[PDB]
């Protein structure tokens, strides 16, 4: 396939970058990050266009483009 | 100032 960027922008305004297919499940984005940050993933939600992303969607299923930004939070009370 | 990082992921 072919790659895009996206931009992971966490609650203290740093940035992470990651280059992904656009076929590839968002599942190992999420990993990489938490284990660059040194938290559990379980701790940190995902959010794109304010959405939650799931483990299973992928840039194509989501209409992610080049250059296009992931917002990170803590996981919130509740499901 | 924080240089860039850009990380590779790869397919399943």
């Amino acid at each position: 396939g072919e790659y895009i960027k996206l931009k992971v922008i966490g609650q203290d305004s740093s940035e992470i970058h990651f280059k992904v297919k656009m076929t590839t499940h968002l599942k190992k984005l999420k990993e990489s990050y938490a284990q660059r940050q040194g938290v559990p993933m379980n701790s940190l939600r995902f959010l794109f266009e304010g959405q939650r992303i799931a483990d299973n969607h992928t840039p194509k299923e989501l209409g992610m483009e080049e250059e296009d930004v992931i917002e990170v939070y803590q996981e919130q009370t509740g499901g | 100032e924080a240089e860039e990082r850009v990380v590779v992921i790869s397919s399943s």
